[PDB]
């Protein structure tokens, strides 16, 4: 026939890919970082507890001034905290209480939001009327909206559970670029620090690296065995870390095109909900289903602490832009700020 | 955004009045409101402040007990009940909105004011001069010296700068000594630290002539300055 | 108090935000959500439109019954986003009863009944749904009584039913074949029902079942069990 | 018929993804080590700063 | 130096049996300490009824120790006490049982109110619960300080009492009336709760749990009986009240069984 010939061509291309990836794996990250001294043990104590949510917290994001937060929850609200003094700046009532993502613009003006309603709401905080109006409602996806990350004050890239990502134009409202190629849902997104590339982790046991200027998939990374609930770049944009559901984080590398490490412990049997590196890249925090985060040494896999202060599953967390804090958020409607 | 006031006119001494302030165009329910008087030729002077709900209320030490500020949220109005009108109360009265959170710009929008004529601890802030001659195209400077150190322990000085054009209502120009207000062209800069503050202007225009006032916001009563006149 | 004027005013604004949050969380603590997930081919539209005339994204229908507010979250019908539909009291299933002898369109081999029962298995046997009290309607009972006195059923399924020419026999057979799918289902009973040609008793029955569920759940926080 | 478009686009995407020059794992490992060791002082979580510069516990 | 002759006016094998009730109150206080620390450590994982439970425990905690401070002071070597300090002893014995009975009534009130509504009861703080606990402790304060306040029997020696010899036969009427009212309210609330659950799989066990008003009735019945018989009998008439404190020992046996029933 003809379809089987193209399938054989695809199979031999995948074999060429596997041989090219195997030809470069001369050493590992363990056989090289086995001489530097470990980090020791890292005690982190809760510094603040931010109360006021009345339901499960599903996402959060840090401002780029390292002080202001934002937190979405199934209460139906979107609160903007002041993390230094624990008081609330704004509280935004959502039109649909089924919210599963959150963002915070890199300039501080706007705030994005999204959920099961298939739309991405852009809110304008610095109005001259003293309110927080819905500045835009971006529609055009066909499945639930899992993550959204601001790029400029005019462009936003987001990922939905209809096997697509999309780069929008907040002024007009139309999809500038659509990103296709996955097979299952898409539940995670992370932008490179230079904001020309980004990576997503699908419900397909795969991650992909797109470039927002062209609209094509550069590379794809396999190796997991379950969903990929989270993703995050390395602070220099040449590696990322996925957090799966089979109780294992990993560390891929965009130039070696392979997998480097495998952060997994035998006590751990529950899936990761959120990973986030540190400022220098020597830690890898990972919130788990068993109610507590971890702190993985990201050059030798040796676990180096535990942030156990929650009493329910910990949702997305985030390390500040200047480095001074971590901020987890869990299903008991409490944020915490470790340090 | 629009504030407009009513209730002025000639009053007999020892009487009573009520001033009204209607506010159309913004969210009045979440905006603290100040009254600010102004003598015929003697510059600004704080009068009273009422909070965003109906909580903290403050008065100047010369109008405490006589006056009474109040607000009505469903009608979007603000009232000042003045009792025992003395001869030193003839003035033009302005409303001022101000909202307080992290990173806000209080004293946003001044109203238009009513004229009210009748028949017949405390931070002290001084201005440099009373009138300077200038030319359009020259970079100028205005100095305002406090008496207590306005640099609070959290790092932000609380000195403001307003400008009043001839025949108009003053507008916010600079808040917290460095931050520029919205709609202000990139020619006004704020500097200094501690108890010596400075506003520097680049090449000026025909819309930069007026009187410049420096406020403080550490503690009530908020004490304005004497004003420096920018004449051509 | 070492706070400046703007700091104290910001704390006052925060306390007012907190008061408004507490009020909106009192208004939504006496709210009863009822998820609605049928089987597609089971006349969901007919029940929905009759409930709408008597009173892309996710849908939601607000109403009130006997001074209690109900939300009906009709999801537009997978793995990890049904974990937000916990703390949603009394999921409301819905099956067409007369669909025991037809066969699916895209699959001309398997029966529609076993497919609906497998959906029921995957939904009830979830772990997060171990605090929600499944209701179970069966529409088109008049279709069932029309198509039960003309055909037999022992030739369709191997499980023992008995005589094929009545109503109560096939009804108890259907309720047993649907109920038997659970696995150690305590603290969440299975209020089966039987909805004929459409009427007004449906929402009264749903209110009775949700009242029973909230009673059995208040009867454990009070330690009164 | 219909999936033949998926077949063409899949083999073309695989062709475009297979032709990229890679570097060794030793070089990328050394790059990651250099980044983790050159910025080890600017990390207030790896090495904790004293309680006079930490702005979350200074109340 | 006034109460000895007042005791001999209405006057060997008691200390050999009092150690049993002392170690009984020791078991009471250690059980209620375990219940109090279990409420303290498992408050963020449950409803607001825990706040009504530990309160009971807290009151019941005192129901141990105060009663201990009554037993070793049963001997006549200790009965040579200043009248105001004896009044304080009896008031301390009274207040921590009144607060226990009113905590029981507060729990019954909250159970009735929370089961009457059609909303899930899962909070941790409110206004009604502070009001009920405050009313409990305040009514126990007022009823325990009322003897010391001036209402006493010093001066009218002819008809004082037989077991509480400085209580003038009317405070006893008041406490028996209030206790009858509280018992009627508790049994009415729990009967109505059972009828309400009967209106709507566990009805065969709710009656088994609600027929454990039996422990309350058969454990508080000797105190009610002895007090009513004291008010009914005149002076030097009924000869059974000299062992009456033994009957009051049954009064703290309820404080033994509330931690084992309300946390099964
Ligand atoms: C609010 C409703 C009511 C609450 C409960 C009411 C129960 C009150 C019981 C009365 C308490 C009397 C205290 C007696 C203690 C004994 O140790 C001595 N009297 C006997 O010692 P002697 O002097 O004989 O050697």
């Amino acid at each position: 026939s003809e379809l089987d010939q193209l399938r054989q061509e695809a199979e031999q291309l995948k074999n060429q890919i596997r041989d090219a990836r195997k030809a470069c794996a001369d050493a590992t990250l363990s056989q090289i970082t086995n001489n530097i001294d470990p980090v020791g043990r890292i005690q982190m104590r809760t510094r603040r507890t931010l109360r006021g949510h009345l339901a499960k917290i599903y996402a959060m994001h840090w401002g780029t001034d390292s002080r202001l937060l934002v937190s979405a929850s199934q209460d139906g609200k979107l609160i903007i905290w002041d993390s230094y003094t624990t008081n609330k700046v704004h509280a935004i009532p959502l039109r649909s209480s089924w919210v599963m993502t959150c963002a915070y613009a890199p300039s501080g003006n706007y705030v994005a939001c999204g959920g099961l309603d298939n739309i991405c709401s852009i809110y304008n905080l610095k109005t001259r009327e003293g309110n927080v109006r819905v500045s835009r409602e971006l529609a055009g996806h066909t499945g639930y909206l899992s993550c959204c990350r601001f790029l400029d004050d005019n462009q936003i890239v987001t990922s939905s559970g209809d096997t697509t990502c999309a780069l929008w134009d907040i002024e007009t409202g139309q999809q500038t670029t659509t990103f296709t190629g996955h097979t299952g849902d898409v539940m995670s997104l992370s932008l490179a620090p230079d904001t020309r590339l980004f990576v997503s982790g699908a419900c397909d046991a795969s991650a992909k690296l797109w470039d927002v200027r062209e609209g094509m998939c550069r590379q794809t990374f396999t190796g997991h065995e379950s969903d990929i609930n989270a993703i995050c770049f390395f602070p220099n944009g040449n590696a990322f870390a996925t957090g799966s559901d089979d109780a294992t984080c990993r560390l891929f590398d965009l130039r070696a095109d392979q997998e480097l490490m495998t952060y997994s412990h035998d006590n751990i049997i529950c899936g990761i909900t959120s990973v986030s590196f540190s400022k220098s890249g020597r830690l890898l925090l990972a919130g788990y289903d068993d109610f507590n985060c971890n702190v993985w040494d990201a050059l030798k896999a040796d676990r180096a602490g535990v942030l156990a202060g929650h009493d329910n599953r910990v949702s997305c967390l985030g390390v500040t832009d200047d480095g001074m804090a971590v901020a987890t958020g869990s299903w008991d409607s409490f944020l915490k700020i470790w340090n | 955004v629009q504030l407009v006031e009513s209730g002025g006119g000639l009053v007999q001494p020892g009487g009573s009045r009520k001033l009204s302030c209607s506010a159309s165009g913004f969210a009045f329910s979440s905006f603290g409101m100040h009254w600010v008087r102004q003598a015929p030729e003697k510059g600004l002077e704080w009068v009273a402040y009422i909070s965003s709900g109906s909580g903290t209320i403050y008065y100047a030490d010369t109008v405490k007990g006589r006056f009474t500020i109040s607000r009505d949220d469903p009608k979007n109005t603000l009232f000042l009940q003045m009792t025992s009108l003395r001869s030193e109360d003839t003035a033009m009265y302005y409303c001022v909105r101000s909202i307080y959170y992290y990173g806000s710009s209080p004293f946003d929008f001044w109203g238009q004011g009513t004229t009210l004529t009748v028949s017949s601890s405390d931070i002290v802030m001084t201005q440099a001069t009373s009138s300077v001659p200038v030319t359009p195209g020259e970079s100028v400077s205005i100095s305002c010296r406090s008496s207590k150190s306005l640099l609070h322990s959290n790092g932000n000085t609380y000195l403001y700068w307003f400008l009043q054009r001839p025949g108009q209502s003053p507008q916010l120009l600079i808040y917290r000594m460095s931050n520029l207000a919205s709609g202000v062209p990139d020619r006004f800069s704020g500097s200094g630290s501690g108890t010596a503050f400075t506003l520097t202007i680049s090449r000026l225009e025909a819309e930069d002539v007026g009187v410049y006032y420096c406020m403080q916001h550490l503690e009530y009563p908020l004490t304005f300055g004497a004003g420096t006149k920018l004449e051509l | 108090c070492t706070l400046s004027a703007e700091d104290k005013a910001a704390v006052e604004r925060s306390k007012m935000i907190d008061r408004n949050l507490r009020e909106d969380g009192e208004k939504a603590a006496r709210l009863v959500k009822i998820l609605l997930l049928g089987a597609g081919e089971s006349g969901k539209s007919t029940f929905l439109k009759q409930m709408r005339i008597i009173h892309k994204g996710i849908h939601e229908y607000d109403f009130e019954i006997k001074n209690v507010p109900f939300k009906m979250v009709d999801v537009g019908g997978r793995k990890r986003w049904f974990e937000c539909f916990d703390s949603v009291t009394s999921i409301l299933f819905l099956v067409s009863s007369s669909e025991f002898d037809q066969v699916l369109m895209e699959d001309r081999l398997t029966n529609r009944l076993t497919e609906s029962l497998n959906i029921f298995e995957t939904i009830v046997n979830n772990r997060v749904f171990s605090n929600v009290s499944i209701i179970l309607f069966l529409n088109k009972t008049d279709l069932l009584e029309e198509k039960v006195q003309v055909v037999s059923i022992k030739d369709y399924f191997l499980e023992f039913e008995g005589d094929p020419h009545c109503l109560r026999d096939v009804q108890k057979f259907l309720v047993e074949c649907f109920r038997g799918k659970r696995r150690d289902q305590q603290q969440k009973p299975l209020y089966h029902h039987f909805t004929t040609a459409i009427n007004t008793e449906n929402i009264r029955l749903v209110f009775r079942d949700v009242k029973d569920t909230i009673l059995h759940d208040n009867l454990k926080q009070l330690m009164l069990q | 018929t219909a999936s033949i478009a998926q077949a063409r686009k899949l083999v073309e995407q695989l062709k475009m993804e297979a032709n990229i020059d890679r570097i060794k794992v030793s070089k990328a490992a050394a790059d990651l080590m250099a980044y983790c060791e050159a910025h080890a002082k600017e990390d207030p979580l790896l090495t904790p700063v004293p309680a006079s510069e930490n702005p979350f516990r200074e109340k | 130096n006034k109460v000895q002759e007042h005791y001999n006016y209405t006057k060997t094998s008691r200390q050999v049996a009092s150690a049993f009730i002392v170690i009984l109150c020791c078991a009471i206080v250690v059980e209620n300490l375990l219940v109090l620390i279990a409420v303290a450590r498992n408050s963020k994982f449950h409803s607001a009824m825990y706040l009504f439970l530990g309160n009971l425990a807290a009151s019941d905690l005192l129901a141990g120790v105060a009663f201990v401070a009554n037993t070793l002071l049963s001997g006549s070597v200790t009965l040579r006490l200043t009248p105001v300090q004896w009044f304080a002893r009896e008031g301390s014995a009274f207040i921590t049982l009144s607060a226990s009975v009113f905590s029981l009534l507060a729990i019954a009130i909250e159970r009735h109110v929370a089961i009457a509504k059609v909303k899930l009861y899962g909070s941790d703080k409110s206004c009604r619960m502070l009001l009920l606990i405050g009313a409990s402790w305040l009514i126990s304060l007022v009823l325990g300080g009322l003897p010391i306040l001036g209402w006493n029997c010093l001066g009218h020696l002819e008809a004082c009492s037989t077991v509480l010899p400085l209580y003038a036969k009317h405070y006893v009427l008041c406490v028996v009336t209030i206790f009858s009212i509280i018992l009627l309210a508790i049994v009415a609330l729990y009967v109505r709760i059972y009828c309400v659950v009967r209106s709507s799989q566990t009805l065969a066990l709710l009656k088994t749990v609600t027929i454990v008003l039996g422990v309350f009735i058969v454990c508080w019945l000797p105190a009610f009986s002895i007090l009513l018989l004291d008010y009914a009998c005149p002076v030097h008439s009924c000869p059974i009240l000299y062992k009456a404190h033994y009957f009051f020992a049954v009064s703290t046996l309820n404080s033994l069984l509330n931690p084992v029933i309300y946390t099964w």
